């Protein structure tokens, strides 16, 4: 059952991995795997109906 | 080479500058490396640099100074020895940022029956020690910087007691490199020797560095030149011999970010 | 028992650190998401969003509404400021608040370009250009169109779409900048200019407000988490 | 056994 | 491919020699060192060379706990005129000499820091109370982040600064930090200013110290006893231990010959003759 | 729990200990590394590069620049030393301080061969020759050229090329030295003598100096790493 | 993802290995590998633009 | 003076380990230490004192060795430390083979200086049987935390 | 799939413009 | 990277077998295997140039 | 160079184009066109003037 | 799974 | 993986 990924090295001295293995039956006690995902702004820096375009006037 | 080429004759052309030697002692390329432009993959700046070209990257001569029995030594700081050179000083002024790479050759001629030995150090980073023993990291912008006219090595540290107005210069000392490190070990540092009866130039090749692709030119010196007689000046038997020593330094691969109205420092 | 040896850091409680705990609530059942709108991933998000800049902190605008109002009118020409402000986004007082600045003071370091935007609230028959200006460090803050004309700058022609934007393109020394006044690893310089003057006909108002707007472009970056200094308990 | 990413 | 923990090179057997080939004159001048080995002016016999120079290499070198700096921390008796006692500290590898006269052999370098926490506690006063064990909190506070005035303040609640909450007694404190400088390598040394002095300024106002870059370059640690008060006073120490791992170096220098004289390079009078008396022709 | 059982060793803290430990900066933003000319990987290479030697540390002459000239003069013929040094490169006080003499003060062994090469600065007018030595230790130390003539030497013409180099060949019986003065481990006896004389021309300086320089070659290397004396911190 | 090394083995009583688990996700973290290479002294020993062959006249 | 205590590494200021090695004349190990503590008050007092901790710094020839228990040497940048807690599991290190020779010498029939006749007794002198004068080093050991009320 | 640890977008060069196109000018009466 | 072998059983309640992996880089670290070898006494019992022959005459 | 073997030197030759100040000091030169004349065996030196001129040819 | 230097 | 002796 153990779970292999890798580290982004920053400073160095291949991939360089680290390992984990879950202990516990309740997710809730797991630690955090920091694998996040990102998202676009959009729905909060273009909320806008008509898709807008940059080069465009905003106002037509 | 059997067409007559010698490690001891060479021409340097950058711009429309050349430099001739018929007595060098080949010419040194710190740490290996070449000057180079900033790389797409080290970049920072996201701004379209100016790159000057031949009107910054040429050789300049900077102000002749005079070897004795009595001389204890030079130094010089890049680019601030440069920064009232031409085309080039006007490019670092006018912008945030800049890096530059330099050839630098030193010049000192005299005869076979003089001798003497200059020990030319490119340093990067020389941090000088300062004149007080009351105050640390004391020494004053315009101190630190004198331009083109440099500065001077002395063989006694001397503390500035006046605490009222405090001179705040260097008192770099010799022996101890200036930095509290003994001289002998210089060495480690690029650099080349001017012996009289072998050679009469040292040549070397400066590429930028940094702990950053580019920089504050006017906050920061990348370079220092220290120039030590490791021998004295000797002739025939004169009790005052002196030769002269010339410097020309040319930038290399320099280019600039930042650009807006140019800085006007208070250098006095 | 298998053979061990307790190493450096046994026993401490880093506050940073992610282990796994035992749960004190076995086989609870949890109650599912459900699609809520406005979800958040990362906190760059909110700094890429346009918030409002408090530029006059006077004495008397200062914490009112008025703070956010930057007042011109149809005087004639001047090479004179009407706005100048410092490139530090966490730690000048006219930017500190935004939410950009908000998110950066909990963060010791920033890095990337930014945009300022303004808005012309005017009448419709008002006219103008201003220079939008950003000098980076190193020499004297501009004071006059001459010196801002030099830098990075924007020329605005006020007309139909209402508002112009200057972007600061990430340029500096370090590969990020302190969230706090630091010369090492100063901005520079933003100010705003009278290109040519309002001009009104008559029977229109001769005065008028600008507002204007920070945020974050998306090369835009945080670091090394910290406590703000914008809140507190005493006691 | 051993997941990978 | 060539490792740190490779042989050296064997030496080869070479015989007499009567030829043009020099390899004994060289030109110093050049700014070379000539890369003679035995073989060139002397006769040998072959060796198989088993030595190596991995105790030599950069990591090897620094692979060691050095001591940076002393926080002294207390827990008085609530009745006391003066104040409880915590401590901070300007993080830093300048307060002691040996570790620093170590990274600067060279002018730059990279590396991830462990830092390890020893403390150590004793009765000050000739009493006979005692004292339960102490829990003490080093709070890393990164620049910019509100520095306790007391020892109790609203910044011991750490949200976002990192603290650690160690236990008297038990194994010494250790965390790990990356590389965290805001340049591509910590620069050892930084010959310029902070501030460009511009003549349309004042003096006072373009002024800044000599080799100083940011002024805040890495923070504080603050430290406390955070048990309250005990009728008997208890003084402790936490002793600070840095290790560079992961070190990569670049552009070697002269090693410090003279006393430290500050975080800059200046010297004091009085220090400036390392070198002892030794006669030219004595061995 | 896993059954476990803690060994001696347990809790200690060993300053040159190689454990992994706890991140206080989680998800870090790291700044990558940029190619910085001059990287070093090993010691031994610093060790390598020639530094001057501080030959004559006289009462006068020590700490100042004057202690790395060695004066030579035009006199006539003599057996006797120019110069007389330990093979001690980490303790005598010549050796000790140069490059080479510093990086071995921070470890407890060191091996290998050495070369010294001299620098003549005087006029190119000036001829000589002279008699560089090595004598591996056991005997009288050499104070004629008739006793060092019979140890490894390098006879110096003086010429075009200014400099000459002798090796210090690694001849010892340890498989290591001390970095310390030790008898058992003691190295022997580097000196310099006149083999003809330093001639000049008349209108010529008659008074000169050589400098020297040593560095370690290819074989050599240190080991048992160790705390110097050559910086303290008293109070 | 355990990772399996060899021992340069000093003295002796095949190859002796030794096994190394990264259990955290920061590079930082790590312990040292000490399996670190080495380079050519050249850029301070010889740093002359005209490569120089010892046998030869350094000054020609 | 805070006594802190500085030993000259051997195996010869006892007897058993000593006599099964030299029932062989050269030997290569490497070298497990393990250390056990133990402490107690001295003055018919009731005063307490907190837990110890000691610094067992190992300084190979050549390096400082302390002159004060809290002078700059306990520092440690290079050398090897161990910090111990006090009634935590005994210390325990390892050490390689560390000889200069290829084998350990336990009997050393000679001398470490030849006696030259052209330089004086004294000067020629040495002790027999006696090669590296400071073989291996030293341990110096100190209680790191300050002085307390209670010895 | 972009990931938090992921890099920024790199700038890519750009030269001198004359055009109808006017990313500049806009309307933040929009919200956008 | 383990190491598995086999005790010699002595007394008893297969092979039993038991397993060791080294967790530091230097052999120095490692514990004893105690899997050594055995000589002949010969270089002490008998260190005369020509072999011996038990049943013959040690002198002709 | 017709001085004797024994004498040595470096000159600057400078061209300037015109349009400026003409250089009356080494300062000034310097920032032209220019040759540095070291004096040695190769008794002489040449400095080019290249072509530089507004107009395609110029008067006599 | 196993890496193998 | 695994040795076996
Ligand atoms: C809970 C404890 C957290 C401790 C966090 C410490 C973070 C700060 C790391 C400081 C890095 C110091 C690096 C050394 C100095 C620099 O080399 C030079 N002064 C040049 O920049
Ligand atoms: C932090 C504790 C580090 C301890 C380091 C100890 C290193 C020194 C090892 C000493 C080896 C002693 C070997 C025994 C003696 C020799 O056999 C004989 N006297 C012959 O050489
Ligand atoms: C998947 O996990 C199969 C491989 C098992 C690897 C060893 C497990 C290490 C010990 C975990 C103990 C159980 C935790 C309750
Ligand atoms: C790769 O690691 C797969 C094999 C797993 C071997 C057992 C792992 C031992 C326990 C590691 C625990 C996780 C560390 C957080
Ligand atoms: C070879 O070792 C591959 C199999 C790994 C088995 C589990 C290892 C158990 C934990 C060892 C940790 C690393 C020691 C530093």
């Amino acid at each position: 059952g153990a779970q292999v990924s890798s580290q982004k090295v920053g400073a160095h001295e291949s991939t360089i991995n680290y390992t984990t293995i879950n202990y516990y039956r309740d997710s809730a006690s797991n630690a955090a795997s920091k694998q996040d995902f990102s998202q676009d702004p959009s729905k909060f820096t273009e909320p806008i109906k008509d898709v807008l375009i940059k080069t465009a006037p905003m106002l037509n | 080479e059997a067409c007559g080429y010698s490690d001891r004759v060479l021409q340097l052309t950058l711009g429309n500058s050349t430099i001739t030697t018929q007595e060098a002692a080949n010419s040194v390329v710190a740490y290996g490396r070449w000057p180079e432009y900033l790389r797409d993959s080290e970049a920072n700046p996201v701004d379209q640099p100016t790159e000057p070209d031949v009107a910054a990257c040429r050789f300049y001569t900077l102000d002749t100074v005079s070897w004795t029995k009595e001389s204890r030594g030079w130094w010089w700081k890049l680019p601030d020895a440069l920064r009232d050179m031409g085309l080039f000083g006007q490019n670092m002024y006018y912008h945030y940022l800049g890096r530059s790479g330099y050839t630098v050759h030193v010049q000192c001629n005299a005869s076979k029956f003089h001798q003497g030995a200059l020990g030319v150090f490119a340093v990067p980073e020389m941090c000088l020690a300062g004149d007080s023993n009351t105050t640390t990291m004391h020494t004053s912008y315009q101190n630190a910087n004198p331009g083109e006219k440099g500065g001077t090595f002395t063989g006694t540290f001397t503390p500035d007691n006046n605490q009222t107005s405090p001179a705040r210069r260097f008192c770099p000392v010799d022996y101890l490199l200036g930095n509290g490190t003994l001289l002998g070990n210089a060495f480690v540092f690029p650099h080349q020797i001017i012996n009289l009866r072998t050679n009469n130039c040292a040549t070397l090749v400066l590429p930028y560095v940094n702990s950053l692709s580019i920089d504050s030119m006017v906050k920061h010196n990348n370079w220092g030149i220290a120039i030590l007689p490791l021998a004295p000046l000797n002739f025939a038997s004169e009790s005052s011999p002196e030769i002269p020593i010339t410097l020309t330094i040319a930038p290399m691969c320099c280019e600039f970010n930042g650009l807006r109205n140019i800085t006007l420092p208070r250098l006095q | 028992g298998l053979p061990v040896m307790n190493t450096p850091g046994s026993n401490q409680y880093l506050t940073a650190d992610n282990f796994q705990s035992p749960c004190a609530l076995p086989e609870f059942d949890v109650t599912p998401p459900i699609d809520i709108p406005g979800e958040v991933k990362n906190m760059m998000e909110l700094a890429e969003i346009d918030t409002m800049i408090p530029f006059d902190l006077s004495a008397t605008k200062k914490n009112t509404m008025e703070m956010y109002r930057v007042r011109l009118s149809d005087k004639p020409h001047t090479d004179d400021p009407i706005l100048c402000l410092s490139l530090s986004p966490a730690s000048d007082p006219r930017l500190s608040h935004t939410m950009l600045g908000e998110i950066l003071n909990y963060y010791t370091h920033w890095a990337g370009s930014l945009k300022f935007t303004f808005l012309f609230c005017g009448s419709m028959m008002a006219t103008g250009k201003l220079l939008v200006s950003y000098a980076p460090p190193g020499a004297d803050p501009p004071k006059k169109r001459k010196e801002a004309m030099l830098g990075t700058h924007v020329i605005w022609d006020i007309g139909l779409q209402s508002s112009c934007t200057m972007v600061v393109p990430w340029i500096s020394n370090t590969t990020y900048r302190q969230t706090i006044d630091d010369s090492f690893t100063e901005g520079g310089y933003i100010s705003v200019f009278y290109q040519t003057r309002i001009v009104v006909p008559l029977s229109t108002p001769r005065e008028m407000d600008i507002l204007g707007f920070v945020s974050a472009c998306n090369d835009f970056s945080v670091r090394l988490l910290r406590d703000t200094t914008h809140i507190e308990q005493k006691a | 056994g051993s997941s990978s990413t | 491919a060539a490792t740190s923990r490779d042989a050296l090179p064997n030496t080869e057997a070479s015989g007499p020699t009567h030829s043009k080939e020099i390899p004994a004159l060289t030109a110093v001048e050049t700014g070379a060192t000539n890369p003679l080995v035995p073989s060139d002016t002397v006769q040998t016999r072959h060796v198989v060379q088993h030595r190596s120079r991995s105790e030599s290499s950069i990591e090897s070198f620094f692979a060691r706990g050095a001591c940076v700096t002393i926080m002294t921390v207390d827990n008085p008796a609530s009745t006391t005129n003066k104040d409880k006692l915590f401590a901070v500290w300007k993080i830093t590898y300048k307060d002691t000499v040996q570790l620093r006269r170590k990274l600067e052999f060279f002018t730059y370098s990279r590396f991830d820091m462990e830092l390890t926490f020893v403390v150590t506690a004793n009765f000050t006063e000739t009493n006979n109370g005692h004292a339960l064990n102490q829990v003490y909190q080093i709070m890393y506070i990164p620049p910019g982040a509100p520095v306790p005035e007391k020892w109790d303040d609203y910044t011991w609640q750490t949200s976002s600064n990192p603290s650690i909450f160690y236990t008297y007694g038990t194994a010494p404190a250790r965390i790990s930090v990356p590389y965290v400088g805001i340049s591509n390598a910590y620069s050892h040394f930084y010959d310029g200013f902070s501030k460009v002095p511009l003549k349309d300024q004042s003096a006072a106002l373009g002024d800044s110290l000599y080799g100083a870059a940011s002024l805040n370059d890495f923070g504080i640690l603050a430290v406390r006893v955070v048990n309250d008060h005990n009728p008997t006073k208890v003084t402790s120490k936490i002793r600070v231990y840095l290790k560079p791992k992961h070190i990569r170096v670049w552009c070697p220098r002269p090693p410090r010959a003279v006393a430290y004289y500050g975080p800059g390079v200046d010297y004091k009078d009085g220090t400036l003759t390392p070198l002892s008396t030794k006669d030219l022709t004595t061995y």
